[PDB]
């Protein structure tokens, strides 16, 4: 009936990934191009592209075929 | 091979699409780039709300599509007049758009077509998105993209300015208007055109300013409107409850950052207050 | 993603003795329905592997030079659609030029770089009779090349997790002081890894982590740690074993990678002609 969310169980064989919402305090944007004005106002941040890209190291590292 | 054709289920500028014994099939430049999309895309994808491609075939440079057959949609929900649409209802086909929504967003995929009549109903009442042949990757900072995308009564003030880049926003803000057709039972904002559209996204929800979306101005297709004040959102929806109002005033963020995404709207109280979600086999059948 | 793409789970082999079974079996139909339509002239499966490294060292020439300029994630895919093709596929039924630039035709499709069919076949250093002829053969091999990649389009590269590895160092390894000096030889490294077999053996993640150690271990710098500590892989001693036997494979993979002579190269572009010109 009542309905509670529950985050989606998706293995992904590799190092756990910070949140997006951390990475900011963890240091990870300083590595990574700021957002233009243009970007933001779109609703593209850095953090977007920051967090794709420790997704795709992390995806699949501890994998055997 | 191996589909004998049933029934004519539609046509268009695009494909045509055929019941088959079941399961629905869609039919110098090469292979249609509508249907590589379409293949690429649901091919990696795998979720109860999301349509599935069971089989894609063709000859030459021709190409069919196999779907699972869907019964109907949420636009022939929304326009039958013998269906009523209880709150209940509402929380279903809404918890199964953003549960389908959160899956696609968290394989960085925005679906960019979000309509009624693009979110399918089948004979269990599940509901799936379907119709990716707009949808595209997100995150990469290397990639323009068009903001001539989302149907325009279901674009974002952000898109109708002309952003080149943006993020799940423009999905949100999408989901937003059709649960707004959901409970009007008419389109929230049929706009005649671009101009019209932000006009009356403007006269129904105010005129952003600098506090309410702080980059606007930086949009290359930003232009100057009055300065409206809006209508309250429960007198838009004088039925909604506090929690819907919230869930929609969420949605119907002018900030595509502060928009809350699928994941902070599945959170949100509306979908864990009572009454919960009507169970598929429940759901109205037009 | 990765982590439940098609690539990982029906284009990720267990072994190169399985690649080697796939691609001996490919070239054994082939005979079979050769000699059933109708020798020397016939292939040897190491000659069909000569001949397929010699092109797809063709086609990243091609998309090197292509105009407008190809993003790298496009010739990754087309290098990986190629090596897919050829996995199941003889050069003596279907001649690798053709399925080369079908590849790279697909890809700028699939990655959604936009490029006119006239605009792609300007590339060829052809007189346009021959551009439009090539074209043609592209338009008929489009969708048997799709068929043959078994509907499997979107390619996973290690580009992107090389960015993502760059970026968890800089953040998260202050030994390392200047990771961006990891940066040039871990490319190389990695551009010889994908002349190998590795891209159909081995996760990109774990690709790029190769490069980049490999990059390191010829700076002089060992990151165990980084694996140990930030990867917190020193909380299970069995999964670094692991890691570390795949990126020994990987490298055993790049040392042992033969380029093709140019002389064997000539003398099986004849036999692959002839094969061609018969049946
Ligand atoms: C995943 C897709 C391929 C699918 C799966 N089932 N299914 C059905 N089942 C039947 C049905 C009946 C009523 C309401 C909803 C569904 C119909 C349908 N299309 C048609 C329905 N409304 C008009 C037409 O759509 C425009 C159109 C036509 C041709 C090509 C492109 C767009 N598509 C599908």
């Amino acid at each position: 009936a009542l309905y509670e969310y529950q985050p989606l169980q998706i293995e992904t064989y590799g190092p756990h990934v910070p949140e997006l919402e951390m990475l900011g305090r963890l240091g990870y944007l300083n590595h990574v191009r700021a957002a233009s004005p243009q970007d933001l106002a779109g609703g593209y941040t850095s953090s977007l592209a920051c967090h794709r890209a420790l997704q795709d190291a992390f995806s699949g590292l501890f994998w055997q075929p | 091979k191996r589909y004998e054709k049933l029934d004519f289920l539609g046509e268009g500028q695009f494909a045509t699409v055929y019941k088959a014994r079941i399961v629905a099939i869609k039919k110098k430049d090469g292979i249609n780039r509508t249907a590589l999309r379409e293949i690429k895309l649901l091919q990696e994808l795998s979720h109860p709300n999301i349509i599935g491609l069971l089989d894609a075939f063709g000859h030459k440079s021709n190409i069919s599509l196999v779907f699972d057959f869907m019964e109907t949609d949420l636009e022939v929900i929304i326009k039958d007049n013998s269906l009523v649409l209880t709150p209940s209802h509402i929380k279903a086909y809404m918890l199964m758009t953003l549960q389908g929504l959160e899956y696609l967003h968290q394989h960085w995929i925005l679906h960019r077509d979000l309509k009624p009549n693009n979110l399918l109903l089948d004979e269990n009442g599940v509901l799936k998105l379907a119709d990716f042949g707009l949808a595209k990757s997100f995150g990469s900072p290397n990639r323009a993209y068009t903001h001539q995308v989302v149907t325009r009564w279901y674009r974002a003030p952000e898109l109708l300015f002309g952003a080149r880049m943006y993020g799940v926003g423009v999905d949100m803000w999408a989901v937003g208007c059709i649960l707004a057709e959901l409970l009007l039972r008419v389109p929230f904002l049929p706009g005649d055109s671009d101009l019209d559209q932000l006009t009356r996204i403007f006269e129904t929800l105010g005129t952003p300013t600098e506090e309410q979306w702080p980059d606007m101005c930086s949009l290359p297709d930003y232009v100057t409107f009055k300065s409206f004040p809006g209508i309250p959102l429960h007198h838009i929806f004088s039925a909604a409850g506090d929690d819907l109002l919230d869930l929609i005033q969420g949605l119907f963020l002018f900030n595509p950052c502060a928009r809350i995404t699928a994941t902070q709207a599945l959170k949100m109280k509306y979908f864990s207050n009572r009454p919960g979600p009507t169970p598929g086999c429940q759901l109205p059948r037009p | 993603m990765y982590h439940n793409s098609s690539q990982k789970r029906h284009w990720t082999f267990s072994s190169e003795e399985q690649l080697a079974r796939l691609r001996a079996d490919a070239n054994r139909k082939f005979r079979c329905k050769a000699v059933a339509n109708g020798d020397p002239v016939f292939l040897e499966p190491h000659e069909e592997m000569t001949l397929c490294k010699y092109y797809e060292k063709r086609l990243l020439e091609f998309c090197s030079v292509f105009k407008p300029a190809m993003p790298r994630s496009v010739v990754g895919t087309a290098c990986m659609y190629f090596k897919r093709f050829y996995l199941n596929n003889s050069v003596m039924e279907y001649h690798p030029r053709i399925i080369m630039l079908t590849c790279a035709f697909l890809a700028c499709k699939v990655d959604e770089f936009n490029v006119s069919s006239p605009q792609f076949v300007g590339n060829l250093r052809e007189s346009p009779l021959g551009q439009e002829k090539a074209l043609e053969q592209i338009l008929e091999y489009e969708l048997l090349l799709i068929q043959q990649l078994n509907f499997h389009l979107i390619v996973h590269n290690p580009y992107r997790p090389f960015e993502g590895f760059l970026i968890d160092l800089k953040t998260r390894y202050p030994i390392l002081e200047n990771p961006e000096i990891l940066r040039k030889t871990a490319d190389d490294f990695l551009n010889r890894i994908a002349l190998t077999d590795a891209y159909l053996l081995y996760t990109p993640s774990q690709i790029a982590l190769t490069a980049i150690l490999s990059s390191a271990s010829r700076a002089g710098i060992t990151m165990e740690s980084y694996l140990s500590e930030s990867l917190m892989l020193k909380e299970n001693r069995t999964c670094l074993s692991q890691l570390l036997d795949i990126m020994k494979s990987m490298r055993n993979l790049v040392k042992k990678y033969e380029p093709p002579r140019s002389e064997e190269v000539a003398v099986l572009k004849q036999k692959l002609e002839r094969c061609h010109s018969a049946e």
